[PDB]
């Protein structure tokens, strides 16, 4: 919840 | 070859607020 | 980074962000040394006591940052881990003697006004500027203190500290793979480095060719920004050998 979120392609 | 030379620094001779304070350290 | 202050844009832009994927974590710092290599501390990715081991696929590499939670769309770079190589005779059982390791990337990162690589070290460069009373800088996303979390890039600039000084402050074996740096009580001003800092560059900029470059890893200390207590940092240009050989081999 600190992080925003990482757009899905790097995941 | 361009290694530690920074776009937004070095490369347009501008100075960093603290860089002066390393230089002046290398007596 | 303890009493450090807020970067100004690109102005670390070797500085990269180890970022763990499960939790989402700020691992550590790092360092972009060239297109396809990040420059980091071991013990961000291997330290058996704290059964830390990291993997490539748990971690990524994000570069250009200077927020440290937000993402920084258009600026920052995220690049995956191809392999990970931590120096062979790294010491994390005693004293983190050559905490060094490097990973390689799966894909060039394109350099920008804010991702750029720095330099490595040369004899005669170690030679010139690993003397006490010169000063490097230190940068981190890491807390500001040692018992909190930076919105931005953190900079602090550290005199480098003789041996001797360096060797009383602490119980530990230093070892030549390590210098440390900091101020003394005396010295009035402070600054340290702390949690998450680790792995980031101890950088300075030579006075004879106007360049930057990496002169330590932030390694360890005991505690963050103590009176009497010195960061410790691997000596870059002593390990560079060992970079050379694995940049070379892989
Ligand atoms: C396993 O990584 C660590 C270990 C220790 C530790 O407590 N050590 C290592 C010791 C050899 O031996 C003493 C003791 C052993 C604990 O396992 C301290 C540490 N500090 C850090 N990093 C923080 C920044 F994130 C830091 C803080 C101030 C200055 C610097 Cl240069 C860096 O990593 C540490
Ligand atoms: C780290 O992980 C790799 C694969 O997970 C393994 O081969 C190695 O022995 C591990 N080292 C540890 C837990 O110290």
């Amino acid at each position: 919840g600190d992080f925003e979120e990482i757009p899905e392609e790097y995941l | 070859a361009d290694c530690g030379l920074r776009p937004l620094f070095e490369k347009k001779s501008l100075e960093d607020k603290t860089e002066r304070e390393l230089l002046e350290s290398y007596i | 980074i303890v009493e450090g202050s807020d970067a100004e844009i690109g102005m670390s832009p070797w500085q990269v962000m180890l970022f763990r994927k499960s939790p989402q974590e700020l691992l550590c710092g790092a360092s972009l040394i060239s297109d396809r290599w990040v420059l980091t501390a071991a013990h961000c990715l291997l330290y058996p006591p704290w059964d830390k081991n990291f993997t490539e696929n748990d971690l990524l590499v994000r570069i250009g940052k200077h927020s440290r939670t937000r993402y920084e769309r258009n600026i920052e770079k995220i690049s995956m881990l191809e392999k990970i190589y931590i120096h062979p005779r790294y010491n994390w059982r005693e004293n983190l003697d050559r905490d060094i390791a490097l990973m390689k990337l799966k894909k060039p990162v394109a350099f920008s006004d804010y991702i750029h690589p720095v330099c490595l070290p040369d004899r005669e460069t170690a030679a010139s500027l690993l003397q006490a009373g010169y000063k490097g800088r230190v940068t981190g996303w890491g807390n500001l203190k040692e018992t909190g979390q930076p919105s931005v890039l953190q900079v602090v600039n550290l005199p480098i500290v003789e041996r001797p000084v360096c060797k009383d402050s602490t119980r530990i074996r230093i070892t030549d793979n390590m210098f440390c740096a900091g101020y003394k009580p005396d010295e009035g001003k402070r600054g340290d480095a702390c949690e998450g800092d680790s792995g980031g560059p101890f950088v300075m900029k030579s006075p004879f060719n106007n360049r930057w470059y990496q002169m330590g890893i932030v390694s360890w200390g005991e505690g963050c920004d103590r009176d009497g207590k010195y960061g410790f940092y691997t000596h870059v240009f002593r390990l560079k050998k060992w970079i050379q050989k694995v940049i070379d081999q892989f």
